[PDB]
């Protein structure tokens, strides 16, 4: 069993630093890159920061750049996010995501359980089968298009459904399908039984500033 | 018992319905020429379709 | 008026 | 002792039947057929990550990923298109002689002087590669092994016999004894029903997986048969021996049809493979070269010369787009 | 005479042919000794290619190519000579390290550390050539040698002393100590073969780089000459220094059981 | 030109290369001795015996329990530091010593002869070999055995490094 448990957080006055920690167990932690993804109580998911395997490559969001820092301790299998000069915009729930990149792998596999924090670019559209549209073409010269589907059941963390628009994730029933040309993507569900109710998000992975959709609810 | 094993195996290995060599050669040539259109090692392939460019 | 390598 | 005399009489009778079945030759019919012409190909890719001699390689079903085994105790997965490394599995024993890639792509296998065959699972939930199973029971070293399904595998050893395995239980289900010398080669049919094997004694035998007895036996060589390969149609095969000769045998005529020899080259033959259409015949020699023979006519048309040392392995993709060639200088090239 | 200018181009042709043969053979096989003989051959070919301008200067005592070209050509020649000497010293110390202390140096046997060592040698040789390039007011006509508005005695003293003590003399001490005690540790069949190579290397280097520096230093102090005999001595001294550049590929890249068997 | 996933894959490949180089550097410090012909008292294919002496890792490969044609797998032992040959009737041992000493793969690998009127047989054994310039034969009449093996391997490795450097 793979476990990702986040700790820390709470109530902090504006302008006060804080540290978030995530402990990983049940898998080879040193072979995986890690992401922090936050979601607002009234908005959708928003990518925060990313650290690769071996800590040799780091990216930050353009709205938290400078204030935040992301680090990993491999002997202890732990991931830290140091946050400084907090404002009212950072009141959000933070999740830790793991992803591994080689030929044929499935990134954004396992999501942890978030911690609540309270303080007191390609555009994707989900204004409206599930539909999603992108500002620019996600298709690449090598034949790969990068669009990922996530489903968030009520009261739980998101889980991966389909990566690169066509490959079904492990443990997912064969009923879900994904298709579409460039800048227009669709998700198909055969029959809607229970446990299929939630919020669906479409995410792009082509330039490291990663943009999530507004989300679609059933 | 190697002699017994050989003499026991020879009876089945000899009773096989064989066809003339000419028919086998004709079939081999027919297979070779029938599929001689999708082998990117006899005829050159354009560089626009070769996945091992550069 | 003589230096390294050649004349000067 | 009359039983052995009757056996020799049966051998003479079957040899007479073989002579009777022969009425024409391949060369006479193929003389009028136009030739292929000079074949020139270059090293499109060169994979440099091995620190010792490379003894085996095998293409994946998708014809993009490949696997290599070397004597530094390493088994490396290569992305052919971009020369990337996907996995690097370390082995318990560094004396390895064989590779295998599962048709599904989830498993690899390796064997050698350890007399056991180790099967590794490539797609786990923990993000690493772990040893799925170890198969034991052979007395001699392991020469070749090839997957049939996710749960069946055929191996050949120096015990002068071959074996079929059940991976979910780890016990052999069939045995294919009958050879006299060490088995050095192995080739599964495209139909995955028939099977062929060559041995140190100059004889190659055809086996059935579902019954496990020798259907046919072929002779004609004078030294050890080092390599065997199946024709793309499954009705013939090619055997490469230590005496600088290749021969094309048929499963219906039950006699050899053609030999591939040249006075300039007198060495051993280490690997043999066909092409997609069956017109071409690759072969690897001990003299640092890989001559590209021709099937219909024995005339040699083409040479691949880029290796500092002798070529051990030779593979051709399923779609016939590239030819990978490893060797003893610790590099393997892709030729197109 | 007419033969003295000719032998300059003759030496250039011979050195270029031998060195391009060595560089062609080396690159088509690959170890670190190859990656160091590569640096040595590159330095040697650049050092030989820098010469012929001086060869045509010495004949007519006139040099029509512009001062901005001379002020860089002279410093390039100096940097090539210093790089060649430093590469020789580093290769000697690398042989000593590989033979005597084989295992403890595995961190420094990597390709990366050898590359940074070579780069350090190149930049260290480059640092010493900037004073030569920036201060030499190249003569706008005839011989474009070094000149300084400040008194030339002090400049000559500092330049010659820091080119001789560090550029030549210190490598000679390092190489001689390194190549000598390695024979003692071995001590006979192996030793006899080693002794001849070490002796020939040290003797060739000393006899090719001592006379030039000594005539240069003796000239600076007191003996300013005027006779044509001294001019001929200087000319023969210069090609004597170039002789080491000519003969290094043969004595290193040819007389070695690895190289000649490898070419086969 | 390259996607983010492609960049991450290239970084993974570079990490794999670094680990391979580190493993090779680790493995290069051990010396491999091929036993051929009871020395394991003091310290189903290959039975590798591992030991350490004077801070140098020694692998001992005992391949005598194979019962197959030696010409098919002996080539796998190219590049071994030394062949530890053992001799205790003696005509068969001389014949197989001559066979193994003049093999094409073993024209440059040192042989350490171990024994378990003596001058005559010793001269005969060292004279069985044909090529004596770059191959040496070390003889010891069987504490002292491991030290002699260490010294002989040190001499072989010194000669090998001396030839590799070109000196």
């Amino acid at each position: 069993d793979v476990q990702l448990v986040e700790s820390g957080g709470g109530l902090v006055q504006p302008g006060g630093s804080r540290k978030l920690s995530c402990s990983a167990s049940g898998f080879a932690f040193s072979s995986f890159g890690m992401h922090w993804v936050r979601q607002a109580p009234e908005k959708g998911l928003e990518w925060v920061a990313y650290i690769s395997s071996g800590s040799g490559t780091i990216y930050y969001a353009d709205t938290v750049k400078g204030r935040f820092t992301i680090s990993r301790d491999d002997p202890k299998n732990t991931l830290f996010l140091q946050m400084t000069s907090l404002r009212s915009e950072d009141t959000a729930m933070y999740y830790c995501v793991r992803s591994i990149y080689y030929y044929g792998s499935s990134p954004f596999d396992f999501w942890g359980q978030g911690t609540t924090l309270t303080v007191s670019d390609i555009v994707m559209t989900q204004a409206t089968s599930i539909s999603c549209r992108s500002s620019k073409s996600l298709l690449h010269s090598n034949g790969n298009t990068y669009l990922y589907w996530f489903l968030q059941r009520p009261g739980q963390s998101p889980q991966l459904l389909i990566y690169r628009m066509s490959n079904l994730a492990s443990g997912v029933p064969d009923r879900f399908s994904g298709s579409g040309s460039g800048t227009a993507f669709t998700l198909t569900i055969s029959r809607l039984e229970a446990e299929d109710v939630g919020v669906y998000y479409c995410m792009q992975h082509l330039e490291y500033p990663l943009t999530f959709g507004a989300g679609t609810k059933l | 018992a190697q002699a017994r094993k050989l003499v026991e195996q020879l009876k089945m290995e000899a009773n096989i319905d064989r066809i003339k060599v000419s028919k086998a050669a004709a079939d081999l040539m027919a297979y070779c020429e029938a599929h001689a259109k999708e082998d990117p090692l006899l005829t050159p392939v354009p560089a626009s379709e070769n996945p091992f460019r550069e | 008026n003589f230096f390294w390598k050649t004349f000067t | 002792d009359q039983l052995r005399q009757e056996a020799e009489q049966l051998k003479n009778q079957i040899r007479d039947a073989r002579k009777a079945c022969a009425d024409a030759t391949l060369s006479q019919i193929t003389n009028n057929i136009d030739p292929v012409g000079r074949i020139q190909m270059r090293t499109r890719r060169t994979l440099r990550g091995h620190l010792a001699k490379i003894y085996a390689m095998h293409w994946g079903t998708d014809s993009r990923l490949l696997v290599s085994a070397s004597q530094d105790g390493k088994l490396i997965i290569w992305d052919s298109y971009t020369t990337n490394k996907v996995h690097a599995i370390p082995l318990r024993s560094s004396w390895v002689m064989t590779c295998a890639y599962a048709p599904s792509g989830n498993y690899v296998a390796c064997g050698g002087l350890d007399n056991i065959c180790s099967i590794y699972n490539l797609k786990t939930r923990e993000g690493n590669v772990r040893v799925s199973r170890e198969l034991a029971g052979h007395t001699g070293y392991l020469s070749c092994c090839r997957f049939l399904d996710d749960n069946q595998i055929v191996t050949s050893s120096g015990d002068t016999t071959c074996a079929l395995w059940d991976i979910e239980t780890g016990q052999q289900t069939t045995t294919f004894t009958g050879h006299t010398g060490d088995v050095m080669s192995l080739s599964l049919a495209p139909d995955t029903r028939l099977f062929v094997s060559g041995a140190c004694d100059a004889s190659a035998k055809l086996w059935d997986v579902r019954e496990g007895m020798c259907r046919q036996t072929f002779t004609g060589h004078e030294s050890d048969i080092n390599a065997i390969c199946f024709f793309p149609n499954g009705n013939a095969f090619a055997t490469g021996s230590d005496d600088a000769t290749c021969r094309l045998f048929d499963l219906r005529a039950d006699q050899e049809l053609m030999t591939y020899s040249h006075d300039n080259i007198i060495c051993g033959i280490t690997s043999v493979s066909f092409s997609k259409s069956g017109r071409l015949l690759l072969a690897g020699y001990d003299d640092f070269n890989c001559n590209v023979w021709d099937a219909l006519k024995a005339d040699r048309a083409g040479v691949l010369a880029g290796h500092d040392n002798r070529v051990s392995c030779l593979g051709v993709t399923d779609d016939g787009m590239a030819v990978a060639t490893g060797s003893w200088d610790s590099f393997l090239k892709i030729w197109n | 005479a007419v033969l003295v200018p000719v032998l300059y181009l003759l030496v250039c042709a011979a050195g270029l042919g031998g060195n391009t043969l060595v560089i062609y053979v080396v690159l088509r096989f690959a170890t670190v000794t190859n990656i160091y003989i590569l640096n040595l051959a590159v330095a040697d070919v650049l050092y030989m290619l820098g010469l012929p301008f001086l060869a045509t200067q010495n004949a007519a005592s006139f040099w029509p190519f512009g001062p901005v070209l001379c002020r860089l050509v002279m410093t390039l020649d100096g940097v090539n000579q210093f790089t060649s000497v430093f590469c020789l010293t580093v290769m000697s110390v690398d042989r000593y390290l590989a033979v005597v202390h084989p295992l403890s140096s595995a961190r420094w046997r990597r390709p990366r550390v050898a590359k940074l060592a070579s780069a350090a040698a190149w930049v260290l040789s480059l640092c010493m050539s900037l004073p030569l390039l920036v201060f030499a007011d190249v003569q706008e006509g005839g011989t474009c040698n070094a000149s300084w508005p400040e008194p030339v005695g002090l400049w000559g003293a500092v330049f010659i002393i820091y080119t001789a003590v560090l550029g030549f003399f210190a490598p000679l001490l390092v190489i001689c100590l390194c190549y000598l005690l390695i024979v003692v540790k071995v001590r006979r069949r192996s030793e006899r073969k080693v002794t001849r190579m070490v002796l020939v290397v040290v003797l060739v280097f000393a006899g090719c780089w001592l006379p030039f520096f000594t005539v240069n230093i003796v000239n600076l102090a007191v003996a300013l000459p005027q006779e044509p005999a001294s001019a001929g001595l200087y000319f023969f001294v210069v090609i004597l220094s170039y002789a080491n550049s000519c003969a290094n590929p043969v004595l290193y890249g040819f007389l070695s059981d690895n190289f000649r068997q490898s070419f086969q | 030109t390259l996607s983010a996933e492609d960049k991450a894959a290239v970084e993974r490949s570079k990490m794999i290369d670094r680990n391979l180089r580190e493993d090779g550097e680790k493995a290069a410090r051990e010396v491999k001795l091929l036993l051929l012909g009871i020395v394991k008292q003091m310290k189903t294919g290959i039975v590798e015996t591992h030991f350490t002496f004077k801070d140098l890792h020694f692998k001992m490969f005992d391949v005598g329990g194979q019962r197959s044609e030696r010409k098919k797998w002996i080539h796998c032992f190219e590049g071994v530091t030394a062949i530890i040959f053992c001799v205790a009737r003696m005509h068969e041992s001389m014949k197989l010593f001559d066979s193994i000493c003049n093999n094409k793969w073993f024209t440059d690998t040192s042989i350490i002869l171990f024994l378990n009127a003596a001058a005559y047989i010793q001269c005969q054994f060292e004279d069985l070999n044909k090529r004596k310039d770059t191959k040496e034969i070390y003889t010891h009449f069987t504490t002292k055995n491991v030290q002699f093996v260490f010294d002989a391997v040190t001499d072989v490795i010194i000669k090998n490094n001396l030839k590799d450097c070109g000196l």
